[PDB]
RNA sequence: UCGCUCAACGGAUAAAAGGUACUCCGGGGAUAACAGGCUGAUACCGCCCAAGAGUUCAUAUCGACGGCGGUGUUUGGCACC
RNA sequence: CUCCUCCUAAAGAGUAACGGAGGAGCACGAAGGUUGGCUAAUCCUGGUCGGACAUCAGGAGGUUAGUGCAAUGGCAUAAG
RNA sequence: CGUGAAGAGGGAAACAACCCAGACCGCCAGCUAAGGUCCCAAAGUCAUGGUUAAGUGGGAAACGAUGUGGAAGGCCAGA
RNA sequence: UGGUUCUCCCCGAAAGCUAUUUAGGUAGCGCCUCGUGAAUUCAUCUCCGGGGGUAGAGCACUGUUUCGGCAAGGGGGUCA
RNA sequence: GCCUGGCGGCCGUAGCGCGGUGGUCCCACCUGACCCCAUGCCGAACUCAGAAGUGAAACGCCGUAGCGCCGAUGGUAGUGUGGGGUCUCCCCAUGCGAGAGUAGGGAACUGCCAGGCA
């Protein structure tokens, strides 16, 4: 793919259930973890379901 | 005065569009009908209509009424 | 008499014409005819002063939009629910 | 009102020949002339079809229209039916009663042959 | 006062006031008094300000009233505790969202009318402005 | 197959009411009275509008119908100590 | 205080309060089965008594009726 | 649904529940989050533009008041 | 009701539902732990297939609500 | 290839009004009912005989937008997620996005027999 890097900005604390189960499915460890994922559209969609807390390059 | 309710009667859908069902499995529960017994499907005497064959779940308005049927389709 | 200084809508939808209404402009219509519906956005104090007369939603106007005018009749206006303010405006092709 | 009271009695009646999927034989009077058709169990187009309007059974008959005259076609629609290998047909009896010539035509078709 | 002449319900619940108003044209007569705010009106406060208004056009052009007080109020007795069923119905509003149309008028002049509606408006709950009839 | 207002309706027994300021024990701020808190419906205080009253004259004085606040001074609400 | 219906209840199910409203503790050998039919309320007009309304006849209307008993879901292929 | 319960740390002066963030241990190392950068007290007496004159900021409503963008009105033939 | 005594490591709740002579107790389930099994089972996102009647809106229905025109019928002085 | 009839697909862009129109081909009333049959009474209906009449009613087809019905585009409402302002209640970013109403559409479209010139 073109595999895109995202990267977690923010902590997953306060936030929904669904939201840290997005986190797991992109494999995000931590804040500042980047991770290497390919570019598909079910990956750009698990980023816009988390976009405010990562960080894609 | 009040204080009264009864007890729910779990009425509704219980096997949506698409899904593939057993004959003889329960597709929804419901008082009237809001729902027809299309093809492969009984009414029941409560009006819960249930899958005569086995085959997927299939939903549609169809007749001089606009009214829903459920169909089975194998 | 009326003339309309207009410019086409780029972006359409809730959030683009709340940009549009908060830096003082709104946005407005031009259906109707052969020709397909054309979004555009028109300054809100210019033709808020020009709307206040009767004869704007009476006689044939003219918008101006990128080298056109178009004959046109004010058709419908949503204004603002309490304040003196324009929200859109349909205008029709005559 | 005649036909809007005749297709309410049918449409119960051809229900439950739709839920079945049977194949319908089934029959129109009229003052003079009788008419019959066998259609498939999908509700599209019949398969075979039999009346007095044609002219094979116009001057084979003292009169178009009567008892005699629909075991005319009785004969008709049930022995070109066997040849196509069309049996175990339902009888539809489109809203008239079961009494007079529509009896006399599914009488007649019950002699040469049709599976009720 | 106003209040329904019946009703199938004697309690209604809270509810909320969310939204924006629908009726927020001058409908019928020529001048009205537009609502700014949010709030609910009682049957006591559309009285007060009909009267206001009424008394300051000397009983001359026809007034409308746009709303209607069709919301029973409860209000539990004192020194009662929490609980016992809900209270007993004591007065009627008509809950009131920015945009909407109060009052109209028209067979005065329009500088009696914003004398009059000036006057209704030092009766009601709400921020309110004078708002005439449109074409379009 | 029958017999249950076992209706306190998953039915303690076949069969069951009270008093206690003479009282007792085990607990509870899981829960009341007092006071504190929170809250202010009520209460009290102020203000807005001005119909009117005041010989004329709304605003010297008073102020109907309605409006908005404050206080924490009552009656409460709550049940936090 | 058990049961049923609606709302609360957040468009699956479920969901509390001494929340908001109502009902049940049966009836029926036909009010069940089936088969063959049928289609209402209200209104207008006509008018033997007969009046707003008994019955009859037409027109309108299209279920505003009816569903042994609450309310809701249904009901013309009628479940009437 | 989230946090506390059963979660310490930083911030909100203090302040279980709010904001940031989930403490394995050590370090007299670094970058950050929310929050901040005159002094208490770590960091901008930062840069450019505007506003306000009340210590507003740093508690409050109806209402009152010449505090400080687009048009409208009757004149260098005099407002 | 109060007390319950040495240490590390791993995991980690609940304060719900249903019953209860029950409501500060208990029981089944839910959630916890340990173990043994098993399926690309599970979650996330994308696409597809679904059913809604909530928010909104609306006023044909059920109620309610103004105002206007009402072809009414006739209160009402009124005539006889 | 129009015309009619059965059965359907479809379910108001298909319905309704209003106007015009069609005959033994078909369909409808219609002739008669003595019997098969049947009406809580009526051959009205159902049903059976058989075509003298008429296309009046019905029923098709063709007109007309009067009425339904359909209906964008844009905007508004609402809302998932995120972050903000504060009685209530909103606003920003982003995703989804109505209902109502305008423009306009619209007098349905389609698979077997029979009829008559082809």
């Amino acid at each position: 793919a073109k595999t895109i890097k995202i990267t977690q900005t923010r902590s997953a604390i306060g936030r929904l259930p669904k939201h840290k189960a997005t986190l797991l499915g992109l494999g995000l460890r931590r804040i500042g973890h980047t991770v290497e994922r390919e570019d598909t559209p079910a990956i750009r969609g698990m980023i816009n379901a988390v976009s405010f807390m990562v960080k894609v390059e | 005065r009040n204080g009264r309710d009864s007890e729910a009667k779990r009425l509704g859908v219980k096997r949506f569009g698409g899904e593939s069902v057993l004959a003889g499995s329960i597709i929804v529960r419901q008082r009237g009908t809001k729902f027809h017994a299309g093809a492969n499907v009984g009414c029941g005497r409560d009006h819960t209509l249930f899958a005569k064959a086995d085959g997927k779940v299939k939903f549609e308005v169809k007749g001089p009424k606009n009214r829903k049927f459920i169909s089975i389709e194998a | 008499m009326f003339t309309i200084n207009a410019e086409v809508r780029k972006e359409q939808g809730k959030g683009a014409s709340r940009r549009l209404r908060a830096a003082n402009k709104f946005p407005a219509i031009i259906y109707g005819g052969k020709e397909a519906p054309l979004a555009i956005e028109l300054d809100h104090d210019k033709v808020m002063n020009m709307q206040a007369k009767a004869e704007f939603y009476s006689e044939v106007l003219t918008i101006v939009v990128d080298g056109k005018e178009i004959k046109v009749k004010a058709q419908d206006v949503q204004r603002h629910p309490y304040k003196p303010k324009l929200q859109h405006i349909d205008f029709v092709r005559a | 009102d005649k036909k809007s009271a005749r297709i309410r009695r049918a449409t119960r009646a051809r229900r439950k020949l739709q839920e079945l999927g049977a194949t319908r034989l089934v029959v129109h009077r009229t003052p003079r002339h009788i008419y019959a058709q066998v259609i498939a169990p999908n509700g599209s187009e019949v398969l075979v079809a039999a009346s007095t309007v044609e002219k094979a059974i116009a001057e084979q008959l003292k009169y178009t229209g009567n008892k005699d005259a629909a075991a005319a076609v009785g004969k008709a629609v049930a022995e070109r039916a066997l040849e196509k290998g069309i049996k175990d047909v339902s009888f539809d009896r489109s809203g008239f009663q079961y009494h007079g010539r529509v009896q006399a035509l599914a009488d007649a078709a019950r002699e040469a042959g049709l599976q009720f | 006062m106003l209040q329904p002449k019946r009703t199938k319900f004697r309690k209604m619940h809270k509810g909320r006031n969310r939204g924006l108003a629908q009726g927020t044209d001058v409908s019928f007569g020529s001048f009205g008094l537009k609502a700014v705010g949010r709030g609910r009106l009682t049957a006591r406060q559309i009285e007060a300000a009909r009267r206001a208004m009424t008394r300051a056009v000397k009983r001359q052009g026809k007034i409308w009233i746009r709303v209607f007080p069709d919301k029973p109020i409860t209000e539990k007795p004192l020194a009662v505790r929490m609980g016992k069923g809900k209270g007993n119905v004591e007065y009627w509003v008509a809950l009131i969202q920015p945009g909407k149309v109060l009052y109209e008028m028209d067979g005065v002049p329009e500088e009696l009318a914003r004398e009059a509606f000036k006057l209704a408006a030092a009766k009601l709950p709400i921020k309110t402005t004078f708002v005439t009839k449109t074409v379009m």
